[PDB]
RNA sequence: CCUACGCCGGCAGGCGCGGGUAACCCGUUGAACCCCAUUCGUGAUGGGGAUCGGGGAUUGCAAUUAUUCCCCAUGAACGA
């Protein structure tokens, strides 16, 4: 059977939210052995939804400039950060990995409209889609701001800020950030 | 590793505060005239373990470092690791360590000042000597 | 809310951001004749962590600083200056009694008021309450210089009839205008 | 045999190469 | 007795000669472990964990491979030895298992059978490549 | 400010390091080296020693990252 | 079933051929072991104290790899990242005169011989050798 | 209170960029309030939206 | 003049010896990052190597205002 990293079982994971439940692909057949697909997936609009959630959190953390072509440094991380959360957890790591994108996304955002001089903002909702890859962008963000200096391997702060979003901590710079959208959507509503 | 039971918190080597808990291999850097592959091949002579400290020495291993590091012809750190090879004087191959290091500087820059040469003037004047391309730079350090 | 600690520290400890904002500070000061050549009293508006205010202590004036940003101000705390420093969001009103301040000094920051974030005031209302208190609060015959940086000349026309209509006169200079990376924009005012 | 196939890998290569 | 067949990505050849044999699976001499990007060994390994090895029963495969960088050369022998099984039972055995074996791979991955369509392309002239160009000033 | 780290052993430092570690649910030079002010070369061998005390199963062994486990 | 160098983990036979050449203990060792880098393109000293040995085992094993590669190829083969201060990074070479004197180190050892084809390749001995210590470390792996 | 909520189109680009992508609204209350509202960043048809309320509507007219 | 190979040079380089007026000979063009182990352990530190003092070797009529390369020592600013 297919088991990631030849240990990690996938039928197992269960997805709260209806509305991110198709926009995550983890379940049944998008469930492989390694994040590293080496296939496009920016081919046309949305085809970036049907790619697993692991090459997402891969391919958004070789963001910074001088990482941006080194995948198996981020695939070891990855793998790291997996067995981190295995020991302070016990759980399988990616139901950790799934509740913590979806408690981190926004759930409402402020646009400008107006014209350009015009900062009159006006909150509205979320995409879905959006919601997915700006809660990825809060995580690997914090996993990076958290990992600048200090003597933590990089796979260590990305493994305990997901543990920290995925518990909704006051620690998670991801949280922080998705109450500062939500807190930001109260005041120009 | 172990608790080492004599461990100088502060070295004290050749008019130098070493700090003593730093690598060995990188604490004798420290100093100035000493860098880091001619520490690196005076503790290969020096027959000392990388492994260990700086503060986790024998005085017994402090004199027998001092000693080659005085006398590096006769310890077999030979004539291209020295930071002098041919001096004005004696042209003696020898290493030169930081009060005489200063020391052979001001005594090279006071020489080129006597001597009325195109480098010695320069030195007075505290400028860039090899010929450098200043139509952009000149910056810090210049009123 | 813009700064933090950690990049209200980075700002001000960053030595071309020293540099620039001394030059626009000592331009201001040249342009604000009113205090040149004179002493005066000052209203340093944006103050920051108080780059601006330290070159008007090198003249000898005396200085109260107005900033929205506690992060920045916290910074300015251990930088030994000799003005007051004051919690306060310039947009609501420049809360002094007439007449109280020869001239008004601002480095980098009234743009601000063209953004919509902090209050639900329009932009247009907080433009209106920045000119007309800060008409109010400085004496008679008293400069106003600011150095700013538009977005575009909507703001800059928006900006003009503003301090136009709250009884301000006098211009706008444009420092290097040529070089759209290194122009700088002064609005220069003087009250009634 | 195997150089036999050394060589077909070679000429796929070649092949390759041209397209 | 044999097949002769190949895995083609942006520069990396794999020449694949299967024929009846015992499991052997060589490339150039050595295993599918023996390959030091080593994570992507499960990548490597995806023609095996897939189909079990005892699909694989008594297949000579030899792997030699040709130019391109490492995870190209790992992603052409992944692709060589699937097309090598598949055409090995195709020439040999069954339509069906063929078939069968066909659609385990694709509704899993197509790229495992079927080839990349895009590489690094030529230069028309003006910049650095094809897309980006040299930059100027103004003032 | 300085994170200068504590470089050799100490008396109480090793009175935690031989006792708090098999009880952490996650043993990462890392998080041994962080939580009592210990450089990762002086945890990274420490933790090569508790290798050598047999206390402390090694399940991952990397170039910069070897995963340590309290036992049971 | 002769069992082949390449079917090895390679850096775990790079390590026990260099714990077989220092158990054999005979070999015309130079002078410079305790002075010298490998070439320009680094920087600090190696902290290998057998640093030779290691090195005389993989450059056995690298003629083992192929043969018809000379002190210039094997040069090559030892190359790098030199970094040239603030100006960018480049391919530099190894140096000449050490992988020379250790290819006729272990032609001392009749474990290398110059051909007509103008390199260096690896004795009939040596290959005898190479597969030996192969089973050896065949057996550490097949077997532990 | 909380509101999910099915997609049903994708009307314009509502803004000043092309950036406020037009959704129509059904409800997963099963209530035929169809709602059309404004949404930001890639939606298909047959999406489903998190409704932070049903009060304030996108604008009509 | 592109080099292979050998000898002598701790490192730049010399000396002998062929192919190549050219998909052939350099060439299978044997690269870098990457990887796997080691050491370092968050500070101006071994990061950054500038800024210089001694030499050494090539290029050439000619290196002094450092031609370039190499070997010690020097280690400023720089905290995104």
């Amino acid at each position: 059977d297919i088991k990631l990293f030849g240990k990690w079982s996938t039928d197992d994971v269960q997805i709260n939210d209806i509305s991110l439940q198709d926009y995550i692909a983890v379940k049944e057949k998008y469930a492989k052995y390694l994040p590293h697909s080496a296939g496009r997936y920016a081919a046309k609009r949305f085809r970036k939804a049907q790619c697993p959630i692991v090459e997402r959190l891969t391919n958004s953390m070789m963001m910074h400039g001088r990482n941006n072509g080194k995948k198996l440094m981020t695939v070891r991380i990855v793998k790291h950060a997996f067995e981190i959360i295995h020991l302070l957890t016990g759980e399988n790591p990616l139901q950790v990995l799934v509740n913590a994108i979806i408690n981190s996304g926004p759930r409402e955002d402020s646009t400008r409209i107006g014209r350009a001089g015009t900062v009159r903002r006006q909150a509205v909702d979320v995409s879905p889609l959006r919601r997915v890859n700006q809660a990825i962008w809060l995580l690997c963000t914090g996993a990076r701001e958290a990992a600048f200096r200090n003597i933590k391997t990089i796979a260590e702060c990305l493994a305990d800020e997901l543990i920290n979003a995925a518990k909704g901590s006051s620690n998670s710079y991801a949280i922080k950030k998705k109450d500062e959208l939500e807190r930001v959507a109260k005041s120009n509503r | 590793l172990v608790i080492p039971e004599k461990f100088q918190h502060i070295l004290r080597v050749l008019n130098t505060n070493i700090d003593g808990r730093r690598k060995i291999a990188f604490a004798i850097t420290a100093i100035k005239g000493v860098g880091r592959r001619y520490a690196h091949v005076v503790l290969r002579k020096a027959d000392i373990d990388l492994t260990k400290r700086a503060g986790e020495l024998t005085e017994d291993e402090v004199e027998r470092v001092i000693t080659i590091m005085q006398n590096p012809r006769q310890y077999k750190i030979p004539d291209w690791f020295l930071n002098r090879q041919k001096d004005v004087k004696d042209g003696k191959y020898s290493q030169v360590l930081a009060n005489g290091l200063d020391n052979k500087l001001r005594e090279d820059l006071e020489r080129l000042k006597k001597i009325r040469a195109h480098r010695g003037l320069r030195h007075f004047w505290g400028l860039r000597v090899r010929g450098q391309h200043t139509k952009t730079t000149g910056r810090r350090g210049r009123t | 809310l813009f700064y933090d600690e950690t990049e209200a520290r980075k700002y001000v400890r960053n030595s071309r951001m020293i540099d620039i904002q001394t030059r626009m500070a000592g331009r201001a000061l040249e342009l604000l004749y009113l205090p040149e050549n004179k002493p005066c009293y000052l209203l340093d508006i944006g103050c920051g962590t108080g780059l601006s205010g330290s070159y008007l202590s090198d003249e000898g004036h005396y200085w109260v600083g107005l900033d929205i940003s506690p992060a920045m101000l916290d910074e300015a705390v251990d930088r030994e200056i000799e003005g007051d420093l004051l919690l306060g969001d310039m947009g609501q009103g420049i809360p002094f009694k007439p007449g109280t301040f020869d001239g008004c000094i601002s480095i980098s920051a009234v743009q601000w008021l063209c953004n919509a974030n902090k209050k639900s005031e329009n932009p247009a209302k907080r433009l209106y309450c920045f000119f007309a208190s800060l008409f109010s609060v400085l004496v008679r015959g008293s400069r106003a210089v600011l150095q700013l940086y538009p977005e575009n000349s909507e703001q800059l026309e928006l900006i003009t009839t503003q301090a136009t209509k709250a009884g301000f006169s006098g211009g706008m200079v444009v420092d290097y205008p040529n070089s759209a990376k290194a122009k700088k924009f002064y609005l220069c005012l003087f009250s009634g | 045999a195997a150089a036999a196939a050394a060589a077909a890998a070679a000429a796929a290569a070649a092949a390759a190469a041209a397209a | 007795q044999s097949v002769q067949v190949f895995g083609r990505k942006k520069t990396a050849t794999a020449v694949a000669h299967c024929k009846r044999g015992n499991g052997l699976i060589k490339v150039n001499g050595r295993p599918l472990e023996m390959i030091e990007p080593r994570t992507l060994q499960y990548k490597l390994l995806e023609p095996v964990l897939l189909l079990g090895k005892e699909r694989f029963a008594g297949v000579d495969i030899r792997v030699r491979v040709k130019g391109g960088g490492h995870v190209a050369q790992i992603y052409a022998i992944r692709q060589s030895i699937s097309k090598a099984l598949v055409a090995y039972y195709q020439k040999y055995v069954d339509e069906a298992s063929k078939k069968e074996i066909k659609d385990i791979l694709i509704q899993y991955d197509r790229t495992l059978l079927v080839a990349d369509p895009r590489r690094c392309e030529s230069k028309k002239f003006g910049g650095p490549g094809a897309r980006a160009r040299y930059q100027k000033s103004y003032r | 400010d300085k994170l200068n780290n504590l470089v050799l052993f100490d008396k109480a430092t090793y009175d935690k390091l031989c006792k708090e570690v098999p009880n952490y649910k996650l043993i990462t030079p890392a998080v041994v080296s962080e939580r009592l002010k210990i450089r990762g070369s002086l945890a990274r061998a420490a933790l090569q020693e508790l290798l050598s005390k047999g206390l402390i199963k090694l399940v991952s062994k990397h170039r910069a990252q070897v995963i340590y486990t309290r036992n049971t | 079933p002769g069992v082949t160098v390449k079917d090895v983990n390679q850096q775990e036979f790079v390590r026990a051929l260099a714990a077989f050449l220092k158990k054999s203990g005979k070999l015309k060792v130079p002078e410079w072991v305790d002075t010298v880098k490998l070439a320009k393109h680094k920087e600090l000293a190696p902290y290998d104290e057998n640093w030779f040995y290691t090195r005389a085992a993989s450059t056995a094993r690298h003629l083992y790899l192929r043969g018809g590669a000379g002190v210039g190829s094997m040069t090559k083969i030892y190359g790098g990242r030199q970094r040239n201060g603030v100006m960018p990074s480049h391919f530099s070479r190894g140096s000449k005169s050490v992988a020379r004197r250790v290819l006729q180190a272990l032609e001392g050892l009749k474990m290398v011989e110059k051909d007509q084809d103008g390199g260096r390749k690896l004795t009939p001995q040596g290959q005898r050798d190479l597969d030996r210590i192969a089973g050896q470390v065949a057996a550490a792996n097949k077997k532990h | 209170p909380i509101k999910l909520a099915r997609v049903t189109k994708v009307l314009g680009r509502t803004g000043s960029q092309g950036q406020c992508t037009q959704v129509r609204v059904e409800f997963m209350d099963d209530t035929s309030r169809s709602i059309i509202r404004n949404v930001k960043g890639p939606v298909r048809e047959g999406d489903v939206l998190t409704l932070l309320e049903s009060e304030r509507e996108a604008r009509r007219l």
